[PDB]
């Protein structure tokens, strides 16, 4: 969910 | 020294738990603001993490993962220098704008968990734990928890958690005896977490009834991951048996 797209930011 | 260099350089500053210290010490209040205080010192682990000695070289679903997991366990440690060295370990300092009184303590229905927490924020005092050594303890927490199936490359991942140790066994060096205490304190850990862990995801089901806001990423975390631990299929690596 959220948390992957914060591992590409 | 270059090891040191690296943890101090990238430890975080200090998040704040953006709260509104006017409203009286409601369990509500006080909790959708320790969920945004998860949230941002969640935040700051996802940096800190990243710029860690050979942090890419795990895989980056381990990356989340262990970040994921460990998330917990390092706040709480991190928090209890925070109250130890800010309070000399009166009271529970989460951040500036969110110190736990007796009273907060109580309100935010999570005594026990706390008299845990100002518990090992006392040994940081009874064991003269230096920064060096708490930066270090710290670091290491990172890699004390891991599904049972174990990591998409366990074999990479136990060769970084390996060099973390010589790391802190160096930064320690009748040595031995310091050794045995620290471990022991890095075990602490874990049962603490877990609680939180339970206490969280009681609360999360519950939150729509209790009137207490879990950020989207804060729900999500402790509806997908933090089951994995409580249902037993990721487990903490402790020192000692225990
Ligand atoms: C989301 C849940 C209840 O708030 C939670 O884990 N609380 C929480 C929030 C922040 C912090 N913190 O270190 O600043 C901690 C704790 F690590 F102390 F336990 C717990």
């Amino acid at each position: 969910y959220i948390f992957d797209l914060f591992y590409k930011r | 020294p270059i090891f040191l260099n690296v943890l101090e350089a990238i430890e975080p500053g200090v998040v704040c738990a953006g709260h509104d210290n006017n409203q009286p010490d409601s369990f509500a209040a006080l909790l959708s603001s320790l969920n945004e205080l998860g949230e941002r010192q969640l935040v700051h682990v996802v940096k800190w993490a990243k710029a860690l000695p050979g942090f890419r070289n795990l895989h980056v679903d381990d990356q989340m993962a262990v970040i994921q997991y460990s998330w917990m366990g390092l706040m709480v440690f991190a928090m209890g220098w925070r109250s130890f060295t800010n309070v000399n370990s009166a009271m529970l300092y989460f951040a500036p704008d969110l110190v736990f009184n007796e009273y907060r303590m109580h309100k935010s229905r999570m005594y026990s968990q706390c008299v845990r927490m100002r518990h090992l924020s006392q040994e940081f005092g009874w064991l003269q734990i230096t920064p060096q050594e708490f930066l270090c303890m710290k670091a290491l927490l990172l890699f004390s928890i891991i599904p049972v199936d174990g990591l998409k490359n366990q074999k990479f991942f136990d060769e970084l958690r390996m060099n973390y140790i010589k790391e802190l066994d160096r930064i320690i060096a009748s040595c031995s005896r310091r050794f045995y205490q620290l471990t022991k304190l890095l075990d602490s850990v874990q049962p603490i977490a877990r609680e939180l862990h339970q206490f969280a995801f009681d609360l999360l089901i519950k939150s729509h009834m209790v009137s207490v806001d879990f950020p989207e990423m804060m729900a999500e975390i402790i509806s997908v991951q933090v089951p994995k631990i409580l249902s037993g299929k990721v487990k903490p690596i402790y020192f000692h048996t225990q």
